[PDB]
């Protein structure tokens, strides 16, 4: 604890909430995005890919 | 965790940075601030991050 800031803050009621959406998540979003841009430029943007 | 008390009155509960094997379970009214007792064991119990 001594060398840990995150410890003393914890101890005095600083703590810190995970995001909802996760790294993974986060990843699969901009695969989608790109897999959609290169697989059908701006249409899918519009309606379907 | 609550659906809208005109839903229903079942609730859920969210220990907040904690694993499940260090989550509070105290018998006894006067060594836990909370003063109800949700069974951990006896509920479902499930370990999110
Ligand atoms: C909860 O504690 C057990 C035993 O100490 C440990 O193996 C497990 O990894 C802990 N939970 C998490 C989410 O790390």
């Amino acid at each position: 604890a001594a060398r840990d800031l995150i410890c003393a803050q914890k101890f005095n009621g600083l703590t810190v909430l995970p995001p909802l959406l996760t790294d993974e998540m986060i990843a699969q979003y901009t695969s989608a995005l790109l897999a959609g841009t290169i697989t059908s430029g701006w249409t899918f943007g519009a309606g379907a890919a | 965790i609550t659906p809208g008390t005109n839903t229903s009155n079942q609730v859920a509960v969210l220990y907040q940075g904690v694993n499940c094997t260090e989550v509070p379970v105290a018998i006894h009214a006067d060594q836990l601030t909370p003063t109800w007792r949700v069974y951990s064991t006896g509920s479902n119990v499930f370990q999110t991050r």
